[PDB]
RNA sequence: GGUUGCUCGACUGUGAGCGGACCUACCCACUGUGGAAACACCACAGGAACUUCCAACCUUCGGGUGGCGAGGUAGGGCAGAAGAGUGACC
């Protein structure tokens, strides 16, 4: 049979400087052969703890495996801004090695409301017979956002599509960048495109809007 | 120090086809060490899915790829290997080579890491991006970009004024188009001065397709 | 013929609590640690404990030393000896 490792939460968010305890629960007895983690998006993962509680070269005090019995749990006493990154704990007591599903942690900052900009499909497109509007929100935080198209004061829906980037770690915000897609005929019916950003650090709803041909 | 893995061989793939994944190593010899490939599927998690052990070339499997994948070392090319057969959709996936560390050192621990390479198994056919440009407004900051638009596999690169403009910039990720393609934009702030008189070019690469393009972002041409 | 000593000896034995520790070579194993080493290979340490034993050595004859994988094969050690001699004695 297989080993199981069972990582709880799948996700944390944390003030910077607070205490986070990942655990990890292996379905069997895996002696202390319990290694943990640190992954950043689009980065390989770097080791942690190998033998359940020892530090591995190079890795800041702030970090400690401990185990007890069956349960493994990786600790940092206070929470820097880089130690945004998924953690995983494997089992390498048995074969085949088994890893967590993962936990996700992200920082915690005062609220930064969003740069809010909307850009109007440029010329080489709508000669390509389509038409996307672009609506950024820069460098905000918490995540909590709600865009909404209006197009000549018709609220859209399902024609839309946003990606959130990663937390700067730096920076500790987000960026969002929704795009209403129509074709080139759909566009030439209306004359006003706007997006309507709700977020926390704004009183009221901002809309950047523009109007079809104004150069 | 010099310890480094470099994996290669990843890419597109029909569902049914083969691929043979490769990882160089670069300083230390992989006959002392145990080598291990990790898979993660996008947005899903590491995934353990072979190693062969040092001095015995035994091999272990995991199960979802047991009699598909064999995993093999040549020592003289100081290189690990993978071929998988009979590929599926669910193989599509990052694929890691990894030294497993000297255990006076780091345990059972993965010391070293590759960068990955992707395996991307689907049929639908690789399209290169049309790349149109975020031009800023007429109106102390404003931000400009670019829209990559409709391309497939991933990934695509853009840097900015080849990779002299880094700050401000936010490329976000991929999203799916509903047509199966990827799109995603680029963008980055400015002070308003330098429109008149700093060009502003984006650099989109998308290696798949073997299509590069560079896009100057110039501001509204009235 | 008896009694027995003496020497050759077919063969068998090496006996496990109310009671089994002989040696050597190879093989086959088990456990730990170490070898750049999760299995395989190699090296090395070690076979629950309390006992029991001296086939081995030394002895001032008081005692001491050294010694365990109930594995396989085999060459011997030590114990009886079927039998062959062969004496002293009746």
């Amino acid at each position: 049979s297989d080993i199981q490792m069972t990582q709880s939460p799948s996700s944390l968010s944390a003030s910077v400087g607070d205490r986070v305890t990942i655990t990890c629960r292996a379905s069997q007895s895996v002696s202390s052969a319990v290694a943990w983690y640190q992954q950043k998006p689009g980065k390989a993962p770097k080791l942690l703890i190998y033998s359940a509680s020892s530090l591995y070269s190079g890795v800041p005090s702030r970090f400690s495996g401990s185990r007890s019995g069956t349960d493994f749990t990786l600790t940092i006493s206070s929470l820097q801004p880089e130690d945004f990154a998924t953690y995983y704990c494997q089992q390498s007591y048995s074969f085949p090695s088994t890893f967590g599903q993962g936990t996700k942690v992200e920082i915690k900052r005062t609220v930064a409301a969003p740069s809010v900009f909307i850009f109007p499909p440029s010329d080489e497109q709508l000669k390509s017979g389509t038409a996307s509007v672009v609506c950024l929100l820069n460098n905000f935080y918490p995540r909590e956002a709600k865009v909404q198209w209006k197009v000549d004061n018709a609220l859209q829906s399902g024609n839309s599509q946003e990606s959130v980037t990663e937390q700067d770690s730096k920076d500790s915000t987000y960026s969002l960048s929704s795009t209403l897609t129509l074709s080139k005929a759909d566009y030439e019916k209306h004359k006003v495109y706007a997006c309507e950003v709700t977020h926390q650090g704004l009183s009221s709803p901002v809309t950047k809007s523009f109007n079809r041909g104004e150069c | 120090s010099e310890v480094q893995l470099v994996e290669s061989g990843g890419g597109l793939v029909q569902p049914g086809g083969s691929l043979r994944l490769s990882c160089a190593a670069s300083g230390f010899y992989i006959s002392y060490s145990s080598i291990h490939w990790v898979r993660q599927a996008p947005g899903k998690g590491l995934e353990w899915v072979a190693s062969i052990s040092p001095y015995s070339g035994s091999t272990y499997y995991a199960d979802s790829v047991k009699g598909r994948f064999t995993i093999s070392a040549d020592t003289s090319k100081n290189t690990a290997y993978l071929q998988m057969n009979s590929l599926r959709a669910e193989d599509t996936a990052v694929y890691y080579c990894a030294r497993q560390g000297y255990r006076r050192r780091s345990g059972r621990g993965f010391d070293y890491w590759g960068q990955g390479t992707l395996v991307t198994v689907s049929s639908a056919s690789t399209k290169g991006p049309s790349v149109f440009p975020l031009a800023p407004s007429s109106k102390g900051t404003a931000a400009l970009g670019c829209l990559v638009k409709d391309y497939f596999p991933e990934p695509v690169t853009v840097s900015w004024n080849s990779g002299a403009l880094t700050s401000g910039v936010h490329t976000f990720p991929a999203v799916l188009q509903s047509s199966g393609l990827y799109s995603l934009s680029s963008v980055v702030t400015v002070p308003s001065s330098s429109l008149g008189t700093q060009t502003y070019i984006c650099n989109v690469n998308h290696k798949p397709s073997n299509t590069k393009v560079d896009k100057k972002v110039e501001p509204k041409s009235c």
